[PDB]
């Protein structure tokens, strides 16, 4: 296999983390959405209370939809960066990344933008 | 040196208080994105007004607001 299994967003997240363009958490995400800061949106599928998820959806709807579901939060955190490095590969204290929103972007095009474009245009 | 006097009255700082975080935002029936209170005019949306009896302020401006809404 050579095709990305929804890895066209993890890379983006990583880049954002590198260049400090992340609205991580709910409040931050909301803030990013409300004005011209947040451009891409990722929410947890395993949201407790569901109210949070609903709010996120509402925010996405506002004017233009950036939301993509993917899978969970812990995995996202692992991909992007949560914990004090720890050894060669992973081994961090596993905690969820919550709702994650992209500011700045940093990196250009690649395989990253195609899936998003497809999602947008139906 | 002499002996320390100590007239008591020990004051501590403020430890934030964790609270329930967010409740001032609502979704009616999916699609209807609904706001509680009002947003700041000085700096763009994402900031809510602190609602009191004829007293309003915002946190990004730290304090600078006065008008009733
Ligand atoms: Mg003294
Ligand atoms: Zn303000």
């Amino acid at each position: 296999a050579e095709l990305t299994i929804e890895d066209a967003l993890k890379v983006v997240l990583r880049t954002s983390l590198v260049h400090d363009g992340l609205a991580r958490g709910l409040r931050e995400s909301a803030k990013a959405l409300t004005r011209g800061e947040g451009q891409l949106a990722v929410l947890v599928e395993s949201v407790t209370e569901e109210a949070i998820s609903k709010l996120v959806q509402g925010l996405a709807t506002e004017n233009n939809v950036p939301l993509i579901k993917v899978a969970d939060a812990k995995q996202l955190g692992e991909w992007a960066g949560l914990g004090k490095i720890d050894r060669d590969g992973n081994a961090r204290k596993v905690v969820g990344a919550s709702v994650v929103v992209v500011k700045n972007w940093g990196a250009d095009t690649q395989e990253r933008e195609i899936l998003l474009e497809h999602f947008s245009q139906q | 040196k002499k002996v320390y006097t100590t007239p008591k009255k020990i004051r501590h700082k403020h430890k934030k208080v964790k609270l329930a975080v967010l409740n001032y935002y609502k979704v009616d029936d999916e699609g209807k994105v609904a706001k509680l209170r009002k947003e700041c005019p000085n700096c763009g949306p994402g900031i809510f007004l602190a609602n009191h009896g004829d007293r309003f302020y915002c946190g990004k401006c730290h304090s600078t607001f006065a008008t009733q809404k």
